[PDB]
């Protein structure tokens, strides 16, 4: 539903700067990203209702990630998420 | 008398076929297709809404 | 400068913040930053494996078959996509 294909492409440039991607494969990536996001967002909303939080913060996202992401994916994602939030809340 | 292993691989085989079907149908199928052009990458802007940097926030 | 640059991300935190608002109808900045980082990480993981599968080809290009190798070939990514679809 939402278009993240151009950001997928930038990430691809980062991980494999000599590698392209086909249009159908990019479409699959966009679909997967959207579905994963919908799951995280639904879970985070459910967690904020359950915990009576008025505002969805990275605390609810992080818990949703732990609940939804299999094993080491969760660990690495939590690391990345925490890193990003630290950077955002610091000076630059 | 019947043997014990008779058909004991059938349900693994069915699960394998179901997984095959899952990857052939999900997101249009994880399958190559003739005419699948290269994705041509048209960057876009990212503006935050007014309520992006909102304030986010027992005894005993 | 950019909020996504402040977080060190390629994914767009403003767009993701609006997406979160749409699918949760308050969403703080940190929720959008964390969600972006998480989606960017999963994207990077799938593309690294897929692009590894498409090495050794003279013209390196990821196709749906390389994505299949990346996700189906990986216990965690395979279970993630199965739970996600179902």
């Amino acid at each position: 539903k939402e278009s993240y294909s151009i950001y997928v492409y930038k990430v691809l440039k980062q991980v494999h700067p000599d590698t392209g991607i086909s249009s159908k494969a990019m479409g699959i990536m966009n679909s997967f990203v959207n579905d994963i996001f919908e799951r995280i967002a639904g879970e985070a909303s459910r967690l904020a209702h359950y915990n009576k939080r008025s505002t969805i913060t990275s605390r609810e996202i992080q818990t949703a990630v732990r609940l939804l992401l299999p094993g080491e994916l969760a660990k690495h994602a939590v690391s990345e998420g925490t890193k990003a939030v630290t950077k955002y809340t610091s000076a630059s | 008398a019947p043997r014990k292993t008779a058909g004991n691989r059938l349900s693994g085989l069915l699960e394998a076929e179901e997984e095959d079907e899952f990857y052939q149908t999900t997101y249009g199928g994880f399958t190559e297709e003739s005419g699948d052009d290269e994705y041509q990458g048209s960057d876009t802007e990212d503006e935050v809404d007014s309520d992006f940097d909102i304030d986010e926030g027992s005894d005993g | 400068v950019s909020r996504s640059q402040r977080a060190g991300l390629q994914f767009p935190v403003g767009r993701i913040h609006r997406h979160l608002k749409s699918r949760t109808t308050r969403v703080g900045a940190t929720a959008a930053v964390y969600s972006a980082a998480i989606l960017e990480y999963l994207t990077a993981e799938v593309l690294e494996l897929a692009g590894n599968a498409s090495k050794d080809l003279k013209v390196k290009r990821i196709t749906p078959r390389h994505l299949q190798l990346a996700i189906r070939g990986d216990e965690e990514l395979d279970s993630l996509i199965k739970a996600t679809i179902a």
